[PDB]
RNA sequence: GCAGUGGGGAAUAUUGCACAAUGGGCGCAAGCCUGAUGCAGCCAUGCCGCGUGUAUGAAGAAGGCCUUCGGGUUGUAAAGUACUUUCGCGGGGAGGAAGGGAGCGACGAGCUCAUUGACGUUACCCGCGAAGUAGCACCGGCUAACUCCGUGCCAGCAGCCGCGGUAAUACGGAGGGUGCAAGCGUUAAUCGGAAUUACUGGGCGUAAAGCGCACGCAGGCGGUUUGUUAAGUCAGAUGUGAAAUCCC
């Protein structure tokens, strides 16, 4: 069924007025890996609690990704915030080549073999949104068409 | 290679690898089961990063191989088709030393990897001094006609009577021979790895 | 070789300089490049004048700085 | 103008967003070449020359629910700098979905036509 | 003078040496005009010892080409 | 180092004694050198003890004494006039310290 | 110029052996010359199969190490034994090349035969055969690896963020642990990350940044139609594509 991954987590601190107040954050990734996705981040007193509310939150939304013979069908650029992702597809053979913020997000997409990068801002919690972004507005011949 | 205490590797990764008399009660994963050091018998607080971390660990200490091929062998089977974990322990089995001992010609890997940079091991007829070597299907792995006679081999398949070989091998205790019939899957491989931990480490 | 060029000058005698222009681009950006080159033609017979667009070829070099000779005139001027 | 395939092509590009019925355009055998292919891929209905003196181009525009007949549609290569790719450089835009009009010596076509005879030349612009 | 000798590729165990017709000034294993065979001591790669080409040789021979004692021994082998 | 040399030589001019800065407090020990390369720094003076007069004469290492603004060069003890550390059980490596029998 | 000496410097070696082989100069040839070169020596400076060991080994009574003082760890025992099998000794002794000479033939071609092995004896093979040293750096974070004791903004640590005022894992020591497995650390030097000159990859209202304006030269760019030339551009063939290499 569903399998998740998870990115990383931090500690995350703020000065409360009456002290420090600890809050753990986790990235995880929920996929299937025949074509849906699902990011999630969530926040709480321990690790654990963070890691499965933010589990129940990437399964709540989750995307479709078209996938071509284990890749994806037109290179995207997506551009979250000062961060930037961009994706190219690849021939058999090739592998996902990419970050560890999107490898995880596409292995669980199902996809097999593709070329991507990351450009301005490197932030992982915003390099996965700018992720899960471009893989949404990816379009296949279909679509296009129909749409058309 | 490592090179070294190898009775120590099993208890830390908490999972009992199979270096040498790992059969005998003697094994310190049977008479105490915690990693070395002093620090062993506290409570140990692992992490995510330390699940995969000591995943892949012990998956490279059963092997018995450096950090450096390991990963290349992982960039590889990455590359080709089909599910990368199912092909990783493709490549790793396919290590001449690694045959060398699911064959039964030797002790262990160890002593495996020994016998193989000794000549005392041939491919086809061709003698190979390569425990880096990657054994394809239909390939025969004996022993050397000259070294047929050294006790050591002598007692080492003397044992490997009645025992049996996995579905990817076939020996003849009698000859002294084997043969690579194909790549061993997941299902036929009964390690205690976890293939989906080690490909996340390596993620980051 | 055969070059075409303009006569800006005919004040020496049997000789005339010719300006031969050429396009290339450049061997970074690429964008086309405007260069002339002045040769010192042979005109024994004083035929071309100053304006007229003719050709040139490679003969025998009838000095140190001339080792061209007019060969036919395109046009009749163009100052 | 400076470029008028430029031009054409913004002024189509131009009566989409307002969804227009037609548009008007100089007309020139280089323009009519391309309308043909636009017209052929399923990017216009068609066109008609028109024009009581002058020769234009009119050309009815199509557009259907959700996103337009053609949601982009540029020209790489300017006067400024002119581009050209060899049979093996033509691009695939949008991983096939969409087309690029290539000028080639056979003559202008987009690249899976220029693909299969063989040839490469200047890339037109992409849709 | 345009000379036959032979082109040692030696090299630790490997003894193997390339009758070619190169000028005298060149090196011994320098640039060479055209190779027109080879020379086997052992004649443990191959079964075949050598393989001067008669023909080609021939040419060389008459055009000013001159072949050295040793050589002249494995290329009168044919 | 100028000619971007690992190690430079270079005689003393004064070892005297410097203070660190406001976060620290104590007696540092420096030494002005006039190096081959023909520049006049200071050098500081690893160790619990050395033995660095006027004529002392030592090669010059590089590095930067956060303590000490300016101290941007470490002395290699071992070499030349600079006796090693005496009793030196921990860093031999460092400050050059046979190890006793 | 080769080897070597002294000086300098942080610092880099045998004033060794020898010509048979390959190659070169001269001679018809015989043959002569050739520290070109072929080897050995010194220095782990580096790389490859073994720095402080390899394999074997008692539910494990001692010692070193760590410790929540329960325990745990080093587990040839921390003893021994054997080892990959070093070292060392004896014998044989390679080319990964055959002639020079002599016999047959016109001491020419060709054929045949003999001497000489390492380089005026290494490698490797065979035989014998003793277990036969071991240390440094570091353990707050980046950096993988823990506490007790001492001291106490005291003494000291620190590339950056910092730490130490009686519980300091970053001070000194000790037990333990990590790294190196003579490498590992350290110092020095070269390249990219920097899309921070950005042709591919960039900006100029307020963050660094548009000239105060007009006008105007060169230059850049520039409507449309036709013809000739076609110099640029593009295409085919051919020559060179220095060799070497980059790439496969």
């Amino acid at each position: 069924e569903l399998q998740e991954k998870l990115i990383a987590v931090n500690r995350v601190s703020k000065t409360v007025k009456g002290g420090r107040i600890f809050s753990f954050t986790a990235l995880t990734v929920v996929g299937d890996g025949n074509g849906r996705v699902g990011f999630g981040y969530g926040k709480a007193r321990e690790v654990p609690a963070a890691i499965q509310k933010a589990m129940e939150k990437a399964r709540r939304n989750m995307i479709n990704v078209a996938l071509n013979n284990g890749t994806l069908q037109h290179p995207v650029k997506g551009v979250h915030t000062g961060s930037r992702v961009f994706m190219q597809p690849a021939s058999e053979g090739t592998g996902i080549i990419a970050g560890g913020a999107m490898r995880a997000v596409l292995e669980v997409a199902g996809v097999h073999n593709v070329l991507a990068k990351a450009y301005g801002s490197t932030n992982p919690i915003n390099v996965v949104r700018a992720t899960i972004d471009g893989l949404e507005n990816m379009n296949s011949p279909e679509m296009v068409a129909a749409k058309r | 290679r490592y090179l070294g205490p190898k009775l120590k590797l099993s208890r830390r990764e908490g999972t009992d690898l199979f270096l040498k008399s790992g059969v005998r009660a003697i094994d310190t994963k049977c008479k105490i089961e915690q990693a070395p050091g002093q620090h062993g018998a506290r409570k140990p607080r692992l992490s995510d990063y330390g699940v995969q971390l000591r995943e892949k660990q012990k998956v490279r200490r059963i092997y018995g191989v450096l950090e450096r091929q390991f990963r290349n062998y992982y960039k590889e089977a990455a590359r080709l088709k089909g599910n990368t974990g199912e092909n990783l322990l493709a490549l790793l089995e396919g290590r001449l030393d690694n045959v060398v001992y699911r064959m039964g010609f030797g002790a262990t890997r160890a002593e495996a990897r020994q016998l193989v940079s000794h000549k005392a091991i041939m491919v086809n007829g061709r003698v190979v001094n390569i425990a880096s070597y990657q054994v394809s299907p239909n390939d025969v792995v004996s022993i050397r006609e000259k070294a047929k006679k050294q006790s050591r081999v002598k007692a080492a398949l003397e044992l490997a009577e009645q025992r049996e070989k996995p579905t990817w091998l076939e020996v003849d205790a009698g000859k002294m021979e084997g043969t690579f019939k194909r790549k061993p899957e997941r299902s036929d491989l009964s390690a205690d790895i976890n293939e989906h931990l080690i490909v996340e480490l390596y993620s980051k | 070789r055969t070059l075409q060029g303009r006569v800006v000058s005919d004040k020496m005698e049997k000789s005339i300089v010719v300006a031969i222009e050429r396009f290339v681009k450049h061997p970074i950006y690429g964008k086309f490049i405007k260069r002339t080159t002045k040769l010192h033609v042979h005109d024994e017979n004083n035929e071309c004048g100053i304006g007229d667009v003719v050709e040139i070829r490679e003969c025998r070099p009838l000095s140190k700085t001339k080792s061209w000779t007019l060969v036919r005139v395109v046009e009749k001027a163009v100052l | 103008m400076q470029d008028p395939i430029a031009d054409m092509l913004t002024r189509i590009r131009n009566g989409q967003a307002a969804n227009k019925a037609a548009v008007t355009m100089p007309s020139s055998k280089l323009k009519v070449a391309i309308a043909n292919v636009l017209k052929e891929e399923g990017f216009i209905e068609d066109f008609k020359v028109e024009g009581d003196t002058k020769p234009e181009l009119e050309l009815t525009l199509k557009y259907f629910q959700g996103k337009a007949v053609v949601e982009s549609i540029q020209r790489v290569s300017r006067p400024g700098l002119r581009i050209y790719k060899r049979k093996d450089e033509l691009p695939k835009v949008m991983a096939g979905l969409g087309i690029a009009v290539v000028s080639t010596s056979k003559g202008v076509m987009t690249d899976r036509a220029a693909r299969q005879a063989g040839l490469g030349g200047e890339i037109i612009c992409y849709v | 003078m345009v000379t036959i000798r032979l082109a040692r590729h030696g090299a630790k165990k490997r003894p193997f040496y390339q009758v070619v017709v190169a000028d005298s000034r060149n090196a011994r294993n320098g640039r060479f005009i055209e190779r027109v065979g080879f020379f086997n001591p052992i004649a443990s790669e191959k079964e075949e010892g050598t393989r001067l080409d008669l023909d080609r040789i021939a040419h060389w021979v008459g055009q000013g080409a001159t072949i050295s004692d040793r050589v002249a021994a494995l290329i009168k082998e044919v | 180092a100028l000619e971007a040399c690992p190690q430079k030589r270079g005689v003393c001019t004064r070892v005297y004694t410097t203070t660190p800065k406001k976060p620290n407090s104590a007696l540092r020990k420096v030494c002005r050198v006039r190096l081959t390369n023909g520049f006049e720094v200071t050098s500081y003076i690893g160790g619990e003890g050395h033995n660095l007069q006027e004529h002392s004469v030592i090669l010059i290492r590089g590095g930067r004494v956060k303590d000490l603004p300016g101290v941007r060069y470490h002395t290699v003890r071992g070499a030349l006039d600079c006796s090693g550390v005496k009793d030196r059980k921990q860093a031999r490596s460092k400050y050059g310290v046979k190890r006793p029998k």
